[PDB]
């Protein structure tokens, strides 16, 4: 995301 | 008490364009409550996005019942499950993701009498601020200010479109530059705009930092090291001078709605105004 | 009325395992809905599995006051609105959606008095039905009876394990061939398990098809056209002949839930018993 | 699917 946004 | 009708905040724009700024105003307002970004709520929303955009699973989540008002009631329910019960009570209840806009339009029909902060900044900035800083977007190449600056338009272009479909009394735009610029002139519009009643401590959210009912803030927030401090200009051109020559020369093709939300796109910087 | 205590029964399995002719039957009986598959529960509970995977993610999450609580509450909120409304009424809910029961352990942690029906079929007839009539899934290969039976032994696994670590009480082994060739002492046992009445109507769903509290049919459904027929043995063994020499030399390796299931990996076909 | 299943 997983990322930050 | 919660409920789809309840008069709901939703603050959203790209990200590093001054969104976490703006709810933490908002949530030294003693009677509003924001918090953290939920993260969930943009993922649950792009994916009720794919399934009405696409014509043939329409039809399939028809023939099993599964209409628009069964879901748009499920994601009602769901939505409104976060925004309670991830922070405390409040008589306003706000929320913050940056890409919840993206469903903006959908957002008001699920929720009437929700009100919308688009918050805009000049792109030029939120770029050079998600490179410099390494914040992660999905889809945004952190290696090039030409494709983020790209990616920038066509997310801003997006949420400004549906911004300026629900209306004036729906949605605000929101200039960060001008937030910063002069704080109590647009957060006495913006209160005014949500129909909450005007409070000097949304100009001090500096001295709310993890206090009752006020800011709420995330240790792995990319915003929080930012935020904690006052309301400053000192973030408004630090871009000048740190995008590539060809970019700049090619600023108008690659983000025209610069031009469009009032940005000269051949100014380093513009004249955003001064305090 | 409707809420999270309520007495669910959620129907699953591996595609192609007759999950179908199993809630068709049950919608048979009056007191009982299940209705035609849902299909966005298994991707918002797949969706909710991977951020509770990532303990990265789940640390943002805690951070941001979304904890296992509020995830919990909002999954709740979302499943009941969906399976709730999609339908028509009843005294006992029914959910058929195959891949639902990849979160099954969870589900019953959602749903306290929830049971479950993981319907068991011969992987090979699993396998050979989904490349025969072409019914798309994701990860399967429709090209290689190897990759299907891997993909095969892979999920059923995984739905096995949490049928037996919930135990006897909530979750109920419920073998196809069993069903197709003893349908009134299956019926009967499962109607007992699931503590519902006994109706003779769910012996004749094919009379049910298409009524006032009956079987309510989805017409883009690939499970259509065979589930409007009565109750027959005539797909025990189709797959027989028609799986690769060297696939069938590897069978146990393959798939050893076949083994851990009653199948004979290397019977063509086995004896599966007779009426 | 968006596939089947
Ligand atoms: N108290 C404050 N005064 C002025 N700007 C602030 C601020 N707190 C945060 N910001 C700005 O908000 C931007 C991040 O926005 P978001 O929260 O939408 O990601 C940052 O830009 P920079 O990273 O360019 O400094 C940061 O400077
Ligand atoms: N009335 C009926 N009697 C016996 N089997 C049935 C049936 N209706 C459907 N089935 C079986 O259920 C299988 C499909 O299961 P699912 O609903 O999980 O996809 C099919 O296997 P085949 O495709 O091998 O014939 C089909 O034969
Ligand atoms: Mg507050
Ligand atoms: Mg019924």
């Amino acid at each position: 995301e997983e990322e930050a946004y | 008490a919660y409920h789809k009708d309840m008069p709901l905040i939703f603050i959203g724009g790209v990200p590093r364009s001054g969104t976490t700024l703006m709810r933490a105003m908002l949530d030294a307002h003693p009677d509003i409550r924001c918090g953290e970004e939920t993260r969930v709520i943009p993922r649950i929303l792009a994916l009720k996005q794919m399934w009405s955009r696409s014509s043939k699973e329409k039809i399939r989540l028809d023939e099993a019942g599964v209409t628009d008002e069964v879901l748009d009631s499920a994601m009602q329910a769901f939505l409104l499950e976060i925004i309670v019960k991830h922070g405390e009570p409040a008589p306003y209840l706000c929320n913050k993701d940056p890409f919840a806009l993206k469903s903006l339009t959908y957002l008001s029909r699920l929720f009437p009498n929700a009100k919308f902060l688009l918050m805009v900044r000049d792109g030029r900035a939120s770029v050079h601020s998600m490179i410099s800083r390494k914040v992660t977007i999905a889809g945004f190449d952190l290696n090039s200010y030409r494709d983020c600056l790209t990616k920038w338009n066509r997310a801003i272009e997006t949420m400004y479109n549906q911004c300026m479909e629900v209306g004036y009394k729906k949605c605000m735009l929101v200039h960060y530059e001008q937030l910063v610029l002069h704080p109590e002139r647009w957060m006495r519009t913006l209160l005014k705009f949500l129909q909450i009643p005007w409070n000097h401590s949304v100009l001090h959210h500096e001295e709310m930092i993890g206090k009752a009912g006020g800011v709420s803030l995330s240790k792995v927030e990319r915003s929080t090291d930012q935020v904690i401090k006052p309301v400053n200009v000192g973030a408004l051109s630090k871009w000048v001078g740190k995008i590539p020559p060809d970019v700049l020369q090619d600023m108008a093709v690659i983000a025209p709605m610069l031009a469009k939300l009032g940005y000269d796109p051949y100014a380093n910087p513009p004249n955003y105004g001064k305090p």
